[PDB]
RNA sequence: AAGGAGGUAAAAAUGGUAAAAAA
RNA sequence: GCAAACCGGAUUAGAUACCCGGGUAGUCCACGCCCUAAACGAUGCGCGCUAGGUCUCUGGGUCUCCUGGGGGCCGAAGCUAACG
RNA sequence: AAACUCCUGAACCCGGGACGAAACCCCCGAGGAGGGGACUGACGGUACCGGGGUAAUAGCGCCGGCCAACUCCGUGCCAGCAGCCGCGGUAAUACGGAGGGCGCGAGCGUUACCCGGAUUCACUGGGCGUAAAGGGCGUGUAGGCGGCCUGGGGCGUCCCAUGUGAAA
């Protein structure tokens, strides 16, 4: 009931005495229109076993948002290796304005107006899970209770 | 020049028809009913994957579409859009359909936008008092907007007239049957006065 | 750069070392012309691609092409030297125009008539 | 040697955060003494104190973490963030009016010592003034 | 607002006239952090009231001469000498820099 | 010794095969 | 004693080379001149901070060990694109 | 879509028709402040207003990925395309042509030229183990930059009040 949005698949291979034996990868972003989200990247010979079973490692690997007003609340810059997600929400009359995966895994989410770049190496994998760490690393003022509240 | 032809050729482009030629293309076929779905050799090959950003571009055709304009002006109003404050896409739709041509048409003056174009730059509808020309001439909240002299003495205006009836007004077009008027009111937005594009992709895709 | 050496140095402009020494902003160079050739692009392929030497008004030759496809042009034509390259004929930049004060277009070219001359496809009958 | 004891504070105080290990030690001063007060009374960590090691009178800082997480391993969130040498030994960054940061577009918290004092983001904010901005933390 | 510099009187080198090593700080309208530059200014000084070192207050002057503007008015403070010596030290440097 | 590893040992009579190009 | 160049021998299609036999410059010492390098940890220096396990050069402490300086190895958290 | 059916009325005739100009000047009061009196249109019988009324120029680029838009002939590494990857070596969605579609619309494209993208001189915003890159090591001049207490100074620094930053 969420929504299975792709981006991208990978057409891989390995070489051997006995020609070249591709493969297949599926980055697959399924978010629940409003509230939460996941990634999951298929891994199978044939394309659509991975593309299904990427649909199912996104679904069981989830994540959700302080989804509020339509946006996320503080900002964060996020880095995987050499690939940088850049976040700061936005302002109504905005936009999801972003790449593509980020458009994708924040519009799976829920994210309606978003101020977002990405820095360093714009690879498609990384990047993702770069903007799901955007998602995972999100506290707010209660958040900041728990915490700032004192144990 | 409004593209100028084979029009509601896009009522099946976009693919869900539009109230474009006027009684026919929303009578049994907007052209549709019949058989909606893009024209062309590839008709109905088996519709491809649409790339998002091309979603989007689709979207924002399809508006400017049923708007009944070239995208020049369409351009600078929406910077202007951008510039005029407000939830941007939002008081776009509505400094959009504040144009002259569209309030004389959801107004039930003309029954449709080719026709109305026609009509309003003919001097045929007045706006508060002088006959304006110009289909783009946006009003504001309180103006009067009727139509010519000679149109009480006009013939399609009549049918207009009685055909309409039993038709409510968009909640600020406030007409006339009984003299021919018509005043302006507040913004109307997406619900106010509603129709089938996502505004928010057409104004990402724009200022890309 | 540690903030004391950038107050020192600082960091250095770009600088641009341009493509086209047609130059002075030359998008239409005077193309007078000398000799024909052949060339062969890279590796996998084959032509002949003429060899608008030009001389302009500022100097030098320059290996210019032409729209392809038949030439017209046996020496002189003032092709205005135009601009791209390509993976062969190793310049092709600085293109002949096909209208200029020659070559004028593929007669039958019912397409390119923006540039490969044709006024219009005037079918008359 | 150091050449700049102040920074070395937020850093071992990383440490601190990075390890997790109830209070760490510091080289007793009066401004850090300021700072770890605000520190202490803006929401953060859990203490200062004017104690004493070895003929030499220090500082011991209780920093704050909150409750055990889960998943796989605790790793109880982090009550520092993170913390920035905003006005480092090379730039002088001095801040007033209209050069007040913001941090985390709305909450955040940022120090900047003036003449006026060692007022918090938006203490410095309420008086209205400024200078040197020494430190950002989220 | 006859503008007036502070800074540090060097050499006496001539008679009616003394030099002035005047220095501002700055910050840097691009990288922040500040600097600072010394100026050589023209002290009238008709009397040999001042010497080596003494750091004085110079004034925007009338023109007195070929570049010599900047005459004195309020001397300071006296035994300076450390500050001019290392500016010395410098100069010589300068004369240790050679492509000959 | 079971392993990974840091220093000092042994170990080849011979040769030129081009390449536009398929999945 | 050795050892480029050089010669002769063996080798091969050829051997201006690898292997054998000889041999000079040099390799040595005084003074001077050159001032390059994979002059390599392929890692500028000085400072403070962050688990321990373990072999050992060393200085102190009556000493199963605590302690300050070293050269090795493994790995906390971390850090790298990966090796590391 | 067409032809047709009706409706209007680009153009274009007949008519009328400008604002753009009240001073200086003349007189009343003195030539003073104030009142009346009088000359002043290039633009152009154009803008404009009234009546009348004719269906009346549509083109350029794209359609292999970037990127929305595909089938058919000819051509067969020849002819060509090209911004980069490459496309043609006799079944080409790339070449020409043709149907159809995308786009744009009195516009369409080309080259040129600058800024962007380019966080690819990185100040927000970077790096130097093996990718470009640590000086062959020392030495130390200048410069840069500095531990902890107290108070004075208030130079940078922050703030307070104005002059100014003309118009555009």
């Amino acid at each position: 009931d969420f929504e299975e949005k792709m981006i991208l698949i990978r057409r891989t291979a390995r070489m051997q005495a006995g020609g070249r034996r591709f493969r297949f990868g599926a980055l697959v972003v399924v978010g629940d229109r409003q509230g939460r989200v996941g990634l999951g990247f298929g891994k199978a010979p044939e394309v659509p076993l991975a593309v299904q079973k990427a649909g199912y490692y996104a679904r069981r690997n989830m994540v959700e948002v302080p989804l509020q007003n339509g946006t996320i609340p503080h900002e964060i810059e996020v880095e995987f290796g050499a690939s940088k997600i850049v976040l700061k929400p936005a302002a109504p009359g905005t936009g999801v304005i972003a790449g593509a995966v980020p458009r994708a895994i924040l519009e799976l989410a829920g994210v309606t107006d978003i101020l977002t770049k990405e820095l360093g190496s714009r690879n498609p994998i990384n990047i993702a899970y770069a903007t799901m760490e955007a998602l995972r690393q999100l506290r707010t003022k209660a958040d900041v209770e728990r915490l700032r509240k004192g144990e | 020049g409004r593209y100028i032809g084979p029009v509601c050729r896009l009522c099946r482009r976009e693919g869900v028809k539009l109230y474009l030629k006027g009684e026919r293309c929303y009578s049994p076929k907007c052209a549709m009913e019949r058989r909606p779905y893009p024209p062309g050799q590839h008709g109905q090959k088996r519709a491809r994957r649409p790339s998002d950003y091309a979603v989007r571009l689709r979207e924002k055709q399809k508006l400017r579409r049923i708007y009944g304009i070239s995208e020049r002006q369409f351009r600078n109003l929406f910077e202007e859009a951008s510039k005029k404050k407000g939830v941007t896409g939002s008081v776009f739709l509505g400094l959009l359909e504040s144009r002259l041509d569209n309030v004389v048409y959801r107004l039930g003056f003309a029954v449709s936008r080719r026709q109305a174009r026609q009509l309003v730059r003919h001097g045929h509808i007045t706006v508060n008092g002088r006959r304006v020309d110009l289909p783009s001439y946006r009003v504001r909240p309180g103006d009067e907007i009727a139509v010519a002299e000679k149109s009480r003495n006009l013939e399609l205006i009549r049918q207009n007239l009685e055909a309409m009836k039993g038709r409510k007004v968009g909640p600020w077009l406030s007409l006339d049957v009984e003299g021919m008027k018509g005043k302006f009111l507040r913004l109307p937005d997406r619900e106010d006065l509603a129709l089938p594009v996502n505004e928010q992709l057409v104004i990402e895709f724009y200022s890309r | 750069p540690t903030i004391n050496q950038l107050v020192r140095k600082g960091r250095e402009k770009v600088r641009k070392k341009s493509k086209v020494p047609a130059l002075k902003g030359a998008p239409f160079r005077r193309g007078v012309c000398t000799v024909v050739r052949t060339v062969t692009p890279k590796k996998p392929n084959s032509a002949l691609r003429k060899v608008a030497k030009v001389r302009l008004t500022s100097g030098y030759e320059v290996t210019a092409y032409i729209p392809g496809e038949g030439h017209n042009l046996q020496e002189h034509s003032v092709v205005l030297i135009r601009g791209g390259r390509v993976k062969d004929l190793p310049g092709v930049r600085y293109h002949i125009v096909r209208g200029v004060y020659d070559a004028a277009g593929v007669k039958d070219r019912k397409k390119s008539r923006s540039k490969y001359g044709t006024k219009k496809p005037k079918e008359a009958a | 040697m150091l050449t700049d004891p102040i920074a070395d504070m937020l850093t071992r105080i990383r440490n601190a955060t990075r390890v997790y290990k109830e209070s760490t030690d510091v080289p007793a001063s009066r401004f850090k003494e300021e700072i770890l007060r605000i520190l202490a009374r803006e929401g953060f960590i859990k203490g200062y104190e004017r104690v004493d090691v070895d003929g030499k009178p220090y500082l011991r800082v209780y920093l704050k973490y909150g409750p055990r997480r889960q998943g796989p391993d605790p790793r109880p969130e982090q009550v520092i963030h993170h913390i920035r040498r905003i006005s480092k030994p090379g730039r002088r960054v001095y801040v007033g009016v209209k050069e007040i940061p913001r941090v985390r577009r709305g909450l955040g918290i940022a120090i900047l010592s003036t003449s006026k004092g060692v007022l918090t983001d938006r203490e410095a904010r309420k008086l209205g003034v400024g200078g040197e901005l020494i430190c950002e933390v989220w | 607002p006859k503008k007036v510099l502070t800074g540090v009187v060097v050499s006496d080198k001539m008679q009616k006239t003394v030099t002035v090593l005047v220095e501002r700080q700055f910050p840097h309208p691009l990288y922040g952090k500040v600097i600072k530059r010394s100026k050589k200014y023209l002290a009238h000084d008709p009397e040999e009231k001042y010497k080596l070192g003494d750091v004085v207050e110079i004034i925007e002057s009338r023109p007195i001469s070929k570049r010599k503007r900047f005459r004195v008015l309020r001397l300071v403070e006296s035994g300076r000498m450390d500050l001019v010596e290392k500016y010395l030290i410098r100069r010589q440097n300068y004369q240790s820099l050679s492509k000959r």
